[PDB]
């Protein structure tokens, strides 16, 4: 069976910072121990380095996975780091500064681009499931999609512009959820104006418009695109069903049923949702220093972990091998990340092979070749 | 011509015809004006790159030199052809020259016109436009741009024109996210002609808050300072922009309280009159509420030292001048009268109840909902709870009329603020114990037929408030004197004692004082019925 583990971190760090707990034993696994997180600024990168932003002030820690102390390499930045968020694969680290989107690159350490289009901050970075797309929305109603591709190999003269500019919502952003796939994938992208619309990325539409009482501050969505649980501004996880579909693309909240697809037990805002790999526990953080797991098939609480000060992060992982061993030294150092615009990759060969050796049928098949080969 | 052949095979055949008629019109004055209509005629007739792309290439010789006509020769004659010129991607630097001159032509006839019917002025602002698309560069699009505000700002022009030109423009700015000082100097005019634009044209006034939604969207420094300006007028309870436009357009206008860069005392004050009267929805109160909590000190979040300038006082005397929203020169008039048959008097507590009509009350128990969870989010729960007995003791202990609503407000507050560290005053428990006493007093004597929906929720709050705290409960107790109270009133404090009596969670902090329940008991003698075996309840 696997292991899902559930990471979580506070505004206040006494004495941890980012404590990782099992999820249906309630016992921790790692801790940390370091600056203060930050608001949608934490990342795991290639499963071995577990990058964070800094409250606050402009530059980004970098914890290796199995050690409790702060490495002396910190990435730095011309502004108040905002959002963090590495790529899915691993091979690029993009973060968001004041309105820039400045993106890295692990292997060899540069600083590809400096992409600017929004007009204000920026306060959420999301990266589609496959790492060709990434999301990028901020405090000035506007979430664009930009792509991998035309972002990397643009001109150094040809000011590289988003694919989509999806201007729906009349206040911030706070919030997107990308799903797996691709130029297939859909976004859950949410708003202060108490709205939840889901967009396509393919073709660049709307398709929903669910209408809350509160304003929203955190969406997540079932891998499989079942249910749409929006957080909300009072402490409420409201509940969206998405395979009922009444049929239209204006909905609203009240005659879409109440009371009985409620989440309900907090006291303050909810910015923290995910779901679990089987999509039948929820974990979400709170204002009201606490995080707790639901039960979404019930709408029950099963327990009650209380932190210290607001919750920042919150999130549930499958837990990789880095955390389950106990000595995991990193493949590859992390490089010097530079804070200057610009061959020579730095890379591990023998890696597009791993497992293709010969079967014992296949070695026996030749032995006896070479033996009827002799005999002749 | 329906089919595309049809029509194609007809443009070969006619336009080589029209350009033999062109050199016989001059080596009358209609003969070539309309050959350029049927020509434009049938270009829209088009309306395509291959085919569009031929007669560019085909008729380019012709149309460069045999098209032109006397541009100084009331002007249609030379727009049709500067129209159909334009008409004719990425050629400009083949065709500078007469994209210059008829640059050159187009500025002329917008910088005078005056008395130009609307057909051809659309006409013209089509073209202008199409012009600064097809050269898009900043320099040469600026003198156009003077020019077509200069025609937005000739003292006084017709309302088609306005609108035309307002939606060019507005197609003008929603595209930069696809700073010119003349564009931006237009901006800037957009908030006062809002806030003049009262009521009488509600779909110009709803284009105006769209285009300034979207510009302040973008933190455009030379329309924030106006906004900030004008936000006085705007934002005004009796007579504005937020409570005299339809429910559609004064949804933006409270959504747009988030962008404001700075909020004054005076503001925040004359915004909470806005949403503490019947004048706003209270569906639209809660939002009002959630913005300036979100623009609060208290959020979350740390910015600019000019907006979160919601300094603490401030935001606590727009908190509770909304929990007990009533303006000081309405609530002064109302002490000023006295003896109605509307408000409850009695003779043992000192203190009256002015009554409310239902709408007023309802409106005022669904607005206090936000006002309790924004309240209750407020750490250091003792600071708040001071500063509330605070501004308690300072606009109502010496009041001598409260209204019904605040009566249930206040209990509201403080029964739901109430925790272990917090202490209530000294001074203050008088008050309290006088207006449970007036407020038990209303709901027993309830004799019109619209006051009585009214009456759950003020015995749930009365209930609660009496069980949290039993201090005021022994001073009413206390403060039940007989001799000076009359016949009139000596069945009702009996039923009031009977009701208290049948409730069970007030027996605990009931029991404690037992004599002065048998002291009032006898002096009532000197309905009873039931009052004097009520004393032993279920034992």
């Amino acid at each position: 069976a696997p292991m899902e583990v559930a990471v979580c971190t506070d505004s206040a760090a006494p004495m941890w910072s980012c404590i990782v707990w099992e999820l249906h034993s309630g016992a921790n696994l790692l801790t940390y121990r370091g600056g203060q997180a930050g608001p949608r600024g934490l990342a795991l990168l290639n499963g071995e380095y577990l990058l964070a932003a800094q409250l606050g002030k402009n530059y980004i820690s970098a914890w290796e996975l199995q050690r409790k102390d702060q490495l002396q390499q910190k990435i730095m930045c011309p502004g108040p780091v905002t959002c963090l968020t590495a790529s899915p694969n691993g091979l690029y680290v993009l973060a968001g500064v004041a309105e820039s989107i400045h993106l890295w690159e692990v292997s060899t350490g540069n600083l590809l681009v400096i992409l600017s289009r929004h007009y204000q901050d920026v306060s959420c970075l999301q990266f589609t499931g496959d790492s060709s797309h990434f999301i990028s929305g901020g405090k000035d109603c506007l979430v664009l999609v930009w792509s991998l591709c035309s972002v990397l190999q643009a001109d150094p003269s040809r000011i590289p512009a988003p694919r989509h500019v999806w201007s729906h919502h009349a206040l911030p952003i706070t919030d997107l959820h990308c799903g797996f796939g691709g130029p297939l994938a859909r976004v859950a992208t949410s708003s202060l104006d108490q709205t939840v619309k889901l967009w396509e990325v393919s073709s660049g539409e709307l398709l929903l418009s669910v209408l809350f009482d509160v304003s929203i501050m955190a969406v997540t969505m079932d891998l499989a695109e079942h249910h749409m649980f929006c957080g909300g501004s009072e402490g409420s996880i409201f509940q969206v069903d998405l395979f009922t579909w009444p049929g239209q693309r204006e909905r609203s909240f009240h005659p879409e049923q109440d009371a009985g697809k409620v989440f309900k037990g907090h006291r303050n805002q909810v910015t923290c949702l995910s779901v679990s790999t089987d999509g039948s526990v929820l974990l979400s953080g709170s204002h009201d220093e606490t995080v707790r797991l639901w039960d979404v098939q019930s709408k029950q609480c099963i327990r009650t972990v209380a932190l210290k000060g607001p919750v920042t992060n919150a999130a549930i992982l499958l837990a990789p091998v880095s955390m389950l061993s106990s000595d995991f030294r990193p493949s590859l150092p992390l490089p010097h990340f530079n804070k200057h615009l610009l061959g020579g990759l730095t890379l591990r060969l023998g890696l597009h092979q791993q497992g293709s050796e010969p079967s014992y049928l296949d070695r026996t098949e030749q032995l006896q070749a070479v033996l009827c080969s002799t005999m002749e | 011509l329906s089919s595309t052949e049809n029509l194609k095979g007809f443009i070969e055949i006619i336009i080589p015809l029209l350009i033999e008629c062109w050199v016989e019109a001059v080596p009358p004055l209609q003969v070539m004006q309309q050959v350029l209509n049927i020509i434009s005629l049938l270009w829209k007739l088009s309306k395509t790159h291959k085919l569009e792309s031929w007669l560019r290439k085909n008729y380019l010789i012709d149309f460069k030199h045999h098209f032109m006509s006397r541009f100084p020769y009331h002007l249609l004659l030379n727009l049709t052809l500067s129209d159909i010129m334009v008409s004719l991607a990425s050629t400009l630097q083949k065709d500078c020259s007469w994209i210059e001159m008829i640059r050159k032509f187009v500025t002329e006839t917008l910088e005078d016109g005056s008395r130009l019917n609307s057909k051809q002025l659309n006409r013209l602002l089509g073209v202008s436009w199409r012009l600064m698309q097809i050269q898009p560069n900043r320099e040469d699009t600026e003198t156009l741009i003077k020019a077509v505000y200069t025609l937005y700002q000739q003292r006084g022009l017709i309302l088609p024109v306005r609108t035309l030109l307002l939606k060019f423009f507005s197609k003008i700015y929603q595209t930069e996210e696809l700073r010119s000082k003349v564009l931006s100097r237009w901006l800037a005019g957009l908030p006062l002609q809002l806030a003049h634009l009262g009521s009488r044209n509600p779909e110009l006034s709803t284009q105006l808050i769209d285009i300034i939604h979207t510009a302040a969207a973008r933190a455009n420094k030379e329309l924030l300072k106006s906004l900030q300006a004008t936000a006085l007028r705007i934002y005004d309870p009796q007579e504005g922009a937020v409570v005299v436009l339809p429910a559609d357009s004064q949804q933006r206008l409270v959504q747009l309280v988030y962008f404001l860069p700075s909020l004054p005392a005076d503001l925040l004050s004359r915004l909470s009159r806005c949403c503490i009267m019947g004048r706003l929805s209270s569906s639209l109160a809660a939002m009002l509420i959630g913005i300036l909590h979100m623009r609060s000190s208290f959020s979350g979040w740390k910015y600019s030292a000019k907006d979160w300038l919601m300094s603490d006082v401030d935001y606590f005397s727009f908190l509770f001048s909304t929990l007990t929203g009533f303006s000081k020169e309405e609530l002064t008039w109302l002490q000023s009268l006295r003896g109605v048959p509307h408000v409850i008097q009695t003779q043992l507590s000192p203190v009256l109840l002015y009554l409310t009509d239902l709408d007023q009350f309802l409106h005022h128990w669904d607005v206090t909902e936000a006002v309790f969870h924004s309240l209750l989010v407020i750490p250091a729960r003792s600071q708040n709870f001071d500063i509330l007995q605070s501004a308690i003791s300072k606009h109502l202990v010496g009041l001598t009329v409260i209204p019904d609503s605040t009566a249930g407000c206040v209990f509201g507050v403080i029964c739901k603020l109430l925790d272990h560290t917090c202490v209530v005053s000294e001074t203050l428990l008088p008050f309290l114990a006088s207006c449970c006493y007036s407020l038990l007093y209303f709901l027993l004597t309830i004799e019109e037929a619209e006051h009585l929906r009214k009456r759950d929720k003020l015995w749930g709050v009365c209930v609660s408030i009496l069980a949290l705290l039993p201090r005021v409960l022994r001073l009413m107790l206390q403060s039940l004197r007989v001799n000076r109270v009359g016949p009139e009133e000596l069945p009702v404090v009996g039923q009031l004692l009977r009701l208290l009596l049948q409730h069970a969670p007030l027996r605990t902090h009931m029991l404690t004082n037992a004599i002065l329940v048998q002291q009032i008991i006898k002096n009532i003698t000197t309905w009873l019925t039931d009052l004097h075996y009520c004393f032993n309840v279920y034992i």
